[PDB]
């Protein structure tokens, strides 16, 4: 059980204890999807007021 | 000195957020107006609690954060509470209506109209900054702010910081604490998106935080001042290293070299001890044996599950107070006769240890009382998917009905998402499984 | 009133348990999927352990030890035993046993190393080979590791017990099973009943193929044996018979002579693994049943050679077992509104 | 923020007046529109529902409906008559003769431009407003058809706003004229398509709870009204009261309806009260505001099963009482909840009781029991329009029977809909 980089400070002390060894879309590809979802939205509203004018 | 920037989004990043900078002007011996008269480099320093605060010339110190609400009512007790001149208003920003406890609400209809207003705030905050090493992001899964205006958020830095670390501290949904159905198909969503731009999560079960708050403090109905309080003991605990002289994680970048070996799997396992009630008239106090052994009793973690039944891959000790290294290594030692303590073939049987000789700080009236050492470890084992199986399992009942889907296709979320959301937690599932049996 | 649910049908004791839990007029089953239980008898494979305990309102027991599967699968038990310092390899009552796996870690090359010393000595050297239907009885290695291999499945062999104690009037070879319950509390419970699952034919030293006089399987000796039935109903003779025939034909009794080893095996097996498996400080509770399977030799020794971790009982007992769960693992834990049991603790 | 009231017919405004002066007696606001109380907490939330009028006055906001004058000039008359705003009251002369015809396509369809006006102008002056209410029987034919009318073209202006209902349906034994099945029917039909939420308040269920347990011989429509407004106040005041639920219209909608046409709400009110003293314990609210008896939806709630559960406490008791009885009736009722929709029962308080008593509760179910009202009208429906009996009525103002074919095809629609998540 070997004590490894044993640092010391006035705050504190760190170490390390081994007890045993080893056995991302683009901004334009963002605003597309955001703008996309925009469209479904305006397409369903769309149909919602088509209907109200039936 | 590297500075880092604080992001707190919807109700519970916001009410946490303030819990938390309560606890760090305590710790550094900061008012509520900012002055800080230990600091006697006035209107500037390179100090290590600088990584957190900048200065101005009249000497106020000032977080390094910014609150985000789709709404104004959480927020505006910031603005008008005990620490509002410690803000700046520009840190500060709230829309009109929030996202309803709906995911796509926040992600996409409400969230796209406000994204660059605060990636703006953002960059004013980052231009501040002579080495921005990264974010530490507080949010919900289960609100609708906290959930998709979160994920767009992360997305976003990815692009405008890509070379930045990034920390996500998590509140998972209990339904305890819960006013919402549908916080199961929040969290899925927002930790589907957010999975590849996040390099490390701390995630809290209300549901532990809320039991803590009841054994061990007495609190019959635990509101969200109790959790939070108890939860800002537990991130000031994990950001010590950051904010005080020390050799142990002291950037963002050694959190994920020393938690997480697997990218993926990125979502370490928080213990702490002692939680012990203010109101408790005679308290024998507990030694570093009795806490460090305190660190494998599943009632003290943030998250219930049992780490006898996982494997480990990383475990990190961080004492407060009176602590030095042999009575660290000695109850390591006992404990690793009488515990199931098994770690992956490929990882050191091992133990990373933090001391800071300064006891925790508790807040005047809180819940806790003063100990004269406290620990936090935190583990990265498997077990902590067991958290992901009861939320997964919690999504499908709902799904397969289509429960409450059209609230979420009417903000112009497509139905397809929700299960590619699902094959990506099922694929970290099996991620967990295949690394820890 | 108390609510538990049912995830497998196919096991005859808590079938009788749900039955007597109804009959009580206090527990009502509610279906397989709702969440909103107190008690489950859980599944056999992928029991969710981690969905218990998170039911506010609810105090959860299951019938199963997460991680008892460790015990209960042969690999599992011989890794066990070698490993545990608790147990040790020098452990004096589980049969020499090493873990090979198909030719498709292992022990082989630790097994020739002390198969031949045995070989060289002058010994006896018949092995056995299984897995948790295809064994292997043989004199020299390249049988057994040859038939394993034939297999796809990771095997232990086993050194064959040559010399067994022979019941008579037979010549006949027998196992004992024990049934323990191991409460939330870890008390653990021998039930006073066990049972001798016979041979019918004479056990026959030579040819270790004739798989009927080698091999006490209940359901191998009635099909392909000669006289299932022909001593004892359902080559199952009970304790109060085997402790008379222990009195007369070799003055001793059951306790003394095989009882008192077999209470030390249990309470060392589940002993070393209580921490492991223990729900002491859990947020749900567990509660088991495990049967043991024990091998009595020519000098009164008492062998281990499995543990089942879902046992079924012995029709005669079916009722008395099924009631003492009931009373001691589950009423325990859910009060409703001269014990069959004998607590091993030392 | 703002929510805006309105309030149409003969049922729709009696209800909508006891509503208004249940809840000002509760804020402490007075038949003139000042201010009286003695807390704080009775303002904070306040314009919720009244607009702010000069000298710290407070103006309900809510529009006053009708196709004829007598109701609206009993209400000018009523209690707290002058609380609302003069130009809010939006009236004909004709009447609708309990025709949904009349309501929906002649008379109603002349009135309806300027009621959308008065609207308009309360909306407008709304920093932000989240939607709208209707208090309406749908027996009649102003309520009905002319209030069916307006919540389309409310929804066509305003169609991202919420859209509540408090519907009074019709029952025989508590009942005006035999076309009550007929109206009921097409305004469900419009209901289940443009609100987000219909609180189905069954005037035989009110009639039964003044008979068998408040021991009123013969009930009056005063009588029925009292329960609807002790109701409607307990469903709306954690909108109107701070507390540790910012509640709002919106988060409620989407936490109480899984499915967009399922949204028809069985509520209820505990301890029912009459116009007696023995204080309730925590459990005893919590088993009478699950009691069938104390719901105001003449549906067995176990025939069918709760999708949703919203529970509202009023008053000061011990939270975690609340929460152990809650569990209780959960655990112990396992069966009657859908177990697709985890955790579907949800708890909120408000620290204010309403008058007369120290603890309420108020019950707010979404169960696929509420498919037997929809059965019971159809029935109703059925026997006369088998023969076409009363259609004249209808076709007079230009209907035609395909529409009623239809009308009576989309309720039994809703009715398979229930009965699809009952068996599920
Ligand atoms: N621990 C803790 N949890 C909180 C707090 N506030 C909210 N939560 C939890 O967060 C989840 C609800 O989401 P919120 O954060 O309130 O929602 P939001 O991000 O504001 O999103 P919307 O209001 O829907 O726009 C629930 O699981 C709550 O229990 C808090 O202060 N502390
Ligand atoms: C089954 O799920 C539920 C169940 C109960 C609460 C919730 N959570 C909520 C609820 C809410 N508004 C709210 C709450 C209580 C009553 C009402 N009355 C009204 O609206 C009357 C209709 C205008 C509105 N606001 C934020 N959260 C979830
Ligand atoms: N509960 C209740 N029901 C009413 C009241 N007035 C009428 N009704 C019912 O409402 C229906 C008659 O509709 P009504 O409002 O009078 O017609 P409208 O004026 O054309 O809208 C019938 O079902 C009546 O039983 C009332 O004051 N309270
Ligand atoms: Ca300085
Ligand atoms: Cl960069
Ligand atoms: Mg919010
Ligand atoms: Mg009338």
């Amino acid at each position: 059980m070997e004590v490894i980089e044993l640092n010391k400070c006035t705050s504190g002390q760190s170490f390390e204890v081994i007890l045993k060894p080893p056995s991302d879309p683009s901004l334009e590809e963002i605003q597309k999807k955001l703008e996309a979802a925009e469209e479904r939205r305006k397409y369903q509203e769309a149909e919602l007021l088509k209907h109200l004018a039936e | 000195m590297r500075e880092c920037i604080s992001i707190h989004v919807g109700q519970a990043g916001v009410q946490i957020g303030n819990a938390c900078w309560e606890l760090y002007c305590l710790e550094h011996g900061i008012q509520p107006d900012g002055q800080m008269p230990s600091d006697k480099t006035i209107g500037g320093g390179d100090d290590s609690f600088n990584t957190f605060f900048s200065e101005t010339g009249a000497g106020k110190h000032v977080p390094r954060a910014v609150f985000v609400d789709l709404e104004p009512t959480v927020i505006d007790e910031v603005r008008t509470g005990t620490y509002r001149q410690l803000f700046h208003p520009e840190q500060l920003i709230t829309g009109k209506e929030d996202a309803a406890n709906n995911y796509a609400r926040g992600h996409y209809t409400i969230g796209k109209e406000i994204i660059d207003l605060v990636l703006d705030r953002i960059r004013k905050l980052a231009d501040q900054c002579t080495g921005l090493q990264g974010f530490l992001v507080f949010h919900s899964f289960g609100g609708g702010t906290g959930s998709g205006f979160t994920s767009l958020l992360m997305e976003r830095l990815s692009v405008d910081y890509g070379k930045k670390s990034k920390l996500e501290f998590s509140i998972y949904p209990a339904p305890q604490v819960s006013t919402a159905v549908v916080e199961p198909y929040n969290s899925i969503l927002t930790t589907h998106t957010t999975l590849e731009h996040s390099d490390c999560a701390f995630m809290v079960d209300n549901e532990a935080i809320y039991d803590i708050c009841r054994r061990n403090l007495d609190i019959e109905r635990p509101t969200y001042t109790n959790l939070n309080r108890l939860i800002s003991q537990i991130v000031s605990s994990i950001t010590a290293s950051l904010r005080f002289d020390g050799a142990l994680n002291v950037d963002l970048t050694e959190f994920q070299t020393n938690l997480v070996p697997y990218p993926r799997i990125h979502f370490p396992l928080a213990t702490y001890a002692p939680v012990i009630s203010a109101e408790k008239a005679y308290h024998e106090q507990l030694s570093v044996a009795e806490i460090t052994n305190a660190c494998f009793e599943p009632a003290n973690q943030m998250v219930k599950c049992d780490p006898r039944h996982g494997k480990y891959m990383a475990c990190c000790l961080l004492y407060r107070g009176d602590v030095v290294p042999k009575d660290v290594n000695a109850a390591i030692a006992t404990i690793k006769t009488k515990r199931s303590i098994q770690f992956v073939d490929w990882c050191p049987t091992g133990f990373k240890v933090g001391i800071n000789y300064q006891p925790p700080t508790v807040v005047p009236g809180g819940d806790l009382a003063k100990v004269q050492r406290a620990v936090c470890m935190l583990s990265n084992t498997t077990a902590i998917a067991e958290a992901w199986a009861r939320l997964d399992h919690k999504f499908d009942l709902m799904y397969a009905k289509r429960a409450f889907v059209h609230w979420y296709v009417g903000e112009g979320m497509e139905e397809g998402e929700f299960s590619e959301a699902r094959e990506d937690m099922a694929a970290l599932e099996k991620d967990y499984e295949e690394v820890g049996v | 009133m108390y609510t538990f649910v049912v995830r497998d049908e196919n096991s005859s004791v808590y079938a009788e348990v749900s039955r007597l839990l109804l009959a009580t007029g206090q527990w009502k089953r509610l279906r397989k999927d709702n969440p909103r239980f107190n008690l489950m008898l859980g599944e056999r494979n992928r029991l969710p352990f981690g969905r218990l305990g998170h039911e506010p309102g609810l105090v959860q027991l299951v019938n199963y030890y997460r991680g008892a599967d460790k015990l209960c699968r042969k690999a599992s038990l011989v890794k066990l035993i070698k490993t545990s310092p608790e147990l040790s390899e020098s452990c004096t009552w589980f049969p020499e046993s090493y873990v090979i796996y198909p030719t498709n870690t292992d022990e082989r090359e630790v097994f020739l190393a002390a198969y031949n010393r045995r070989r060289e000595g002058r010994e006896g050297n018949v092995w056995i080979a299984k897995s948790s239907e295809g064994i292997l009885i043989s004199s020299e290695a390249s049988e057994l590791l040859d038939f394993i291999d034939e297999q796809g499945q990771v095997h232990v062999i086993q050194k064959y017990l040559e010399k067994p104690l022979l019941l008579e009037p037979g010549h006949r070879k027998f196992d004992i099973r024990s049934w323990v319950l191991v409460d939330h509390l870890y008390n653990i419970y021998l039930y006073r009943e066990g049972v001798l699952r016979t041979s019918s034919e004479p056990y026959n030293s030579a040819n270790f193929q004739d798989k009927t006089c080698h091999l006490t399987n209940h359901c191998i000796q009635k099909e392909y044996s000669k006289n299932y039935g022909r001593y004892e109903e359902g080559n199952e003779m009970f304790f109060e018979e085997f402790n008379q025939y222990l009195m007369d034909a070799l003055n001793t009794t059951l306790e003394n002579s095989i009882l008192l080893q077999i209470k030390h095996i249990i309470r060392s097996c589940l002993m070393c693994i209580e921490p492991a498996i223990s729900t002491k400080h859990l947020h749900y509770q567990s509660f088991q049943l495990f049967g043991f399977d024990f091998m009595v030799d020519e000098e009164l020794k008492v062998w281990l050679i499995e543990v089942n971790g879902a046992p079924a009982c012995a029709q005669k007992l079916y009722a008395e077992l099924c009631q003492g769960i009931v009373d001691v693992a589950i009423s325990s834990v859910f009060p409703l509104a001269t014990s069959i049991f004998i607590k091993l603790h030392h | 923020r703002e929510i805006v009231h309105i309030q149409a017919g003969q049922c729709g405004n009696q209800i909508g007046a006891k509503f208004w002066e249940v809840i000002s007696d509760e804020h402490g606001i007075d038949p003139t529109g000042s201010y009286h109380g003695d807390s704080d907490l009775q303002l904070e939330r306040i314009n919720v529902y009244y607009n702010e009028a000069t000298g710290n006055k407070y103006v309900p906001r809510a529009i006053l409906v009708d196709l004829e004058p007598g109701t609206m000039d009993s209400v000018r008359s009523g209690p707290f008559g002058q609380i609302f705003r003069p130009d809010n009251f939006v009236f004909g002369q004709s009447g609708a003769g309990n025709n949904w015809a009349k309501g929906h396509y002649t008379e109603g369809a002349e009135l309806v431009d300027s009621v959308l006006d008065v609207v308009r102008k309360e909306s407008e002056s709304c920093d932000c407003l989240q939607g709208f209410q209707l208090t309406h029987s749908l027996g009649g034919g102003t309520g009905s058809g002319m209030g069916t009318l307006l919540i389309s073209k409310i929804r066509e202006e305003y169609p991202d706003r919420i859209m509540n209902t408090f519907s009074v349906m019709p029952s025989p034994k508590v009942s005006d004229t035999v076309v009550e099945p007929y109206n009921a029917t097409l305004s469900v039909h419009q209901l289940v398509e443009n609100t987000d939420e219909t609180y189905c308040i069954d005037n035989e269920a009110l009639y039964d709870i003044c008979f068998r347990t408040l021991k009123l011989t013969t009930p009056t429509y005063g009588d029925l009204n009292h329960l609807v407004s002790a109701t409607m106040s307990g469903v709306t005041t954690c909108l109107r009261f701070p507390g540790q639920l910012n509640a709002d219209l919106r988060k409620l909608a989407v936490n109480m309806v899984p499915f967009p046409r399922l949204h028809f709400f069985m509520p209820g009110f505990a301890p029912l009260t009459s116009r007696q003293y023995r204080a309730l314990t925590v459990p005893e609210l919590t088993q009478q505001m699950f009691d069938s008896k104390n719901m105001m939806a003449a549906c067995d709630p176990r025939h069918g099963r709760y999708l949703t559960v919203a529970a509202i406490f009023r008053g000061r008791m011990s939270m975690k009482e609340v929460d152990e009885q809650m569990l209780n009736v959960q655990n112990k009722n396992s069966s009657y909840f859908v177990e697709w929709i985890p955790n579907n029962v949800k708890t909120a308080v408000c620290d204010i009781p309403p008058r007369g008593l120290k603890m309420s509760a108020t019950f707010i179910g979404n169960s696929t029991a509420i498919q037997e009202l929809f059965k019971r009208i159809s029935e109703q429906f059925t026997a006369m329009f088998r023969r076409k009996a009363f259609l004249h009525w209808y076709t007079g103002e230009g209907m035609d029977e395909m529409e009623f074919t239809e009308a009576e095809s989309n309720m039994n629609d809703l009715v398979s809909e229930y009965q699809q998540y009952q068996d599920a």
